[PDB]
């Protein structure tokens, strides 16, 4: 005896169960939570009750999971959703299981969608003109009703995409994100430390100096890449903001971070002594 | 031709290489002997004749008494072998 | 029974499979996660489910995994992307499984190219004139859509790249980096501890003199390799910058950024007492 | 049951296996990775599958392995490189298994050849007059593309080889390594910490006297061998450099630089009371 | 079953094996590395797999190592450099293997030569007139190749060999030498920790005197043996050297040392006093 | 079965083996290092197997050492130098083995000879008159080659020999030697930590008052034994000797020792008090 999984059809989760010494039919429980499935003198031994990680496979099926019972063999398919269930079989022995900010109020539903394309269809909406940079995180999925299209674009940021930032006329967003330049990187790092690790965001007041003065030399340091001339700057997004009370805001990585305080209070510091 | 003609094939192998600026030839050498060859070059035993080269490999060309019994090209790359 | 691996054709994943005591056929199940195959009365010994280790072999199969069932032999083969399996019996009891910083806008689609062609494309592409050193890096894989190639150059740095200078006409881009140098020196190292180790980048502050008197010193020390006149230096990896604000930064090992502060420090204080 | 591995030919991996129970022929697998060998009822014992340890035999197999099947006996020969595999049966039962700084630009092809000769190589190539000292290394082998020659030498310096400095019309370039000396050095050592040890290089800043004063005693120091005049030292690769700012940078075992600093800076101080 | 070394012939390694039940011949690998040796149907228990330890026999066999086989009894004969098997067989059951500072340049070639020939033959090359102590060390062997005689000498020195002092016309070489002395000592020296141990060079700076005044009392103390007026002096190899710069080198036993420090800093305190 | 070892002859090694079960006769194999005898179908039991302890015996056999066979009984009998193996069987089942300071140049050659003799010998020479103590130690062996007799005497001083004292005309030369008296000490402490300990040589340093003031005073504490005015006293060996740099050099037990000094620098201070 033994269990498996696959996909076929569109997007469904088949689970190809082998039924070694089987005669007849075992008996089928579709619940509304998993799936049971009992096989009569086809108790199972503890080493062939081996369990699937079909983990966001896409599928109706959250996983897979095989238990020996005391003298038949009971299966338990966990599910999410609304599904149907339909078995399958083949020949007398192998069974189957096919598991099939203020704007006008907007309902923001986008199902598995570029945040890029949601960002153009907000403008399009006469919601500014939203452009992005290029690379800035990927596709995501929300739901909303009701909601004026800039609190969506904030709940729409929060979700895992970005920050914006407006020129006024055009506004850039951009990837400038806590969790998804880091949560990489921390899946990167090999060490298991290095999986705990962060982007931050500080705020540096500026007593002595004005922070536009400042901004030749962070930008400068910001671009660790090429860069003639870019506010927002490479070096897997880090960012500089400025505040109207003079006060810089930056938001990156610690180690990128640390480096731009550190120039900053030093600047501050000579201009300082008075 | 060239000393080579004092060697044969079977102690010809590649043993290094040899460029300037994107020409890349290949360096071979027999029985310590060592001779490079580039696109268009004379190398193995009886007479040999390189075409063109490549990275970890070159494509050469010979002639070789064979399926008749009298001189007869032969085209075939080598694989560096280091 | 006993399990095996080896590539053939093109870049095909071929999984041997040593059946001994069988008759007709087992069951074949493609998924579109992994493989499975039951071998009904062919239960193999734990001493026999020996996994494979055929990582990074540049082929669809990820990884051979072999597991005893209850009364017969499943088998677990790994695949990744698109792919198609092929079944051969050259025998009554041998399987196999043939497993087979402002410019134009570009898209940059390189497969598996050199970085050094990757350059030399974008130069051809009227940005700007780019030459790298001699031995920068290796061959990488990038593609990107809608993106400037000046920014396209900032992420192809990050990947594994090369960061760049520029002299205004011509742009010289070196293997100074902190992944890759230190990568392979942790690799080389015995030791463990070693394995951790890091080239940084630091930024040195130069009060009382100017940054340019500095270079002379610095370009000698740096020049741990013979050397005439080079900006950029040998010692694997190691580079001085000099900012605008009369900073200077460097980029290499730990060690060798240590002496240069030692040194830029050092004459620093003298030029202190006014 | 048993293995065997063995050189002949021209730096050809035989391996030698002997087949005590057998009749016809194993299953011969030719991988791109390593070798595959079943042999059904030949199930070796756990004391049989004893593995080798040709490390360094400069031959095609990487090392023999050997371990136990189900019912048969599987073999792994780990590879490199482009290889053939040759099966030969001497009789019904033994089987065997033959495995068989500015310059013009060149490109440095040198496959094991002393560094001696690939340093006469280069100033024949019209790249200056190098004279090494007498036993500087020994042998090693680079291939490079489009590098100035003397980037190559550089880069052939940190390979294994030494460091160059330059008299001016002719180069002495001497052993003075931090990894050959010391790693040789390690080896020798008994105590494992031994194993870890360093010869360094350290920069001595010279405040209050001249450079040169020092070389006079400096000489005699680091000629812990007759000598009676060398700028260049024994003591096993031991060197004082003097840099145009008046500092001195030594390179050496730890117990010789300590030396070298005390005496300098012990000069220095009697300098320093002005 | 058991195994047996023993030399004859000239300087040849045989090794004498006990085959009790053996009829045929078994199957003789001569390896590049090792020998191997099966015999069928002479599995042999692990209390007879006993190793030999015949290190630095000064022969080809580096030694003898018995393993156990599955059904047989494997053999391994490691070896070194050039060298030829010859099995023979006095009897059914008894096997047996017969392993059989500037000068003129020179190559200095000595295979297995007392240094102090050597010191004699390079004397003879015109290379100064070199005197040694008495019984300064031993046999060494070198081979050197187009290198100074003087360089060579200094080689010569560091590899097993003594330190040189230079009257002048005749140059004294002792056994002032940090391993011989001390390694012998450590080997003596029952306790674990006084294995390591040392024999240390310091240098002493003389502020106040003049060195040279010192010699007579250190003459003196040097002498813990019966000696009217030696500069070298017994004690086992404790040497004081006078250094132009009037600083004192002493090399010897760290207890010697010690003395030897005392006594040059408390005559140099009264001297301070000024 | 079992093994015995026994002296007769002339110093000459026996091993006598009890071989019960025996008939023919075993293998004989004389090796340079050991020897080896094989007894099949003689296993002998791991209750049998004990070894000798036959060491400074003054024979040619190291130790005997037994080691049971496989089905045999392998024997071990280390030796040394050049030797001769002999096989006497006196019934079927007993086996034997027996294994039979300036001065002329000198050869001195002492085999085995009282040190005090070697002293006399070296007088005869026209070395000096020398003269020692009554019980100085014992018998020693030396053999050096092309070395004065002063040398030699120096380093047969140092071979387990006593240290000298020259009056002028005549030698005084007395076990007044770390070594030998502390040793034998050692063992006779009970305590393991006493085993540990040792004799000592130290300098005092007196600058307040003149060194021959303190003999009377050192003359009476050194002789704590019957003695109207000895300069050499007992006490076990503990000299007092007088540098002309009024300096005092005791060499002797710490006990001793720590009294003659706590005395030196008692009278020295109050000589101190001006």
């Amino acid at each position: 005896t033994n269990i498996d999984f696959r996909k076929d059809g569109k997007n469904a989760g088949i689970i190809e169960l082998a039924a070694l010494g089987f005669a007849g039919q075992p008996d089928i429980s579709q619940q509304h939570d998993h799936i049971i499935v009992t096989l009569k003198n086809h108790t199972l031994p503890t080493t062939l009750q081996r369990s699937l990680d079909v983990a966001d496979f896409k599928t109706p099926v959250q996983k897979v999971t095989l238990k020996r019972l005391n003298n038949d063999t009971q299966l338990i398919i966990t599910t999410a959703g609304n599904w149907e269930l339909v078995n399958k079989s083949a020949a007398p022995g192998y069974f189957t299981f096919q598991v099939l900010f203020t704007g006008r109020k907007i309902s923001l539903d986008f199902q598995d969608v570029e945040i890029r394309t949601i960002l153009q269809i907000l403008a399009k909406e006469s919601g500014m003109n939203i452009v992005a940079s290029d690379s800035v995180n990927g596709k995501m999925t929300l739901s909303l009703k009701d909601v004026p299209w800039d609190q969506a674009l904030d709940l729409v940021m929060q979700a895992r995409n970005l920050d914006m930032r407006q020129q006024g006329n055009i506004v850039n967003i951009a990837p400038r994100d806590e969790l998804l330049a880091k949560d990489k990187a921390f899946l990167q790092a090999e060490k298991d430390i290095a999986d705990l690790g962060a982007l931050y965001s500080q705020n540096f007041q500026l007593k002595y100096k004005n922070v536009e003065e400042f901004r030749s030399i962070l930008r400068l340091d910001n671009a660790d890449t090429t860069g003639n001339r870019n506010t927002l700057i490479s070096g897997r997004g880090s960012v500089l903001i400025d505040p109207a009370t003079n006060t810089l805001i930056v938001t990156d990585t610690r180690s990128v971070i640390e480096k731009f305080r550190k120039l900053i209070d030093e600047l501050d510091v000579p201009a300082q002594q008075v | 031709k060239e000393t080579l003609e004092k060697f044969s094939l079977e102690n010809m192998r590649y043993v290094g290489i040899l460029k300037s600026g994107q020409k890349v030839s290949g360096f071979i050498e027999a029985e310590g002997y060592v001779y490079t060859v580039g696109v268009g070059n004379y190398l193995g035993q009886n007479y040999g004749r390189i075409e063109s080269i490549t990275d970890d490999s070159i494509v050469l060309n010979e002639l070789i008494e064979d399926s008749t019994g009298n001189w007869v090209s032969r085209k075939a790359e080598l694989l560096l072998n280091s």
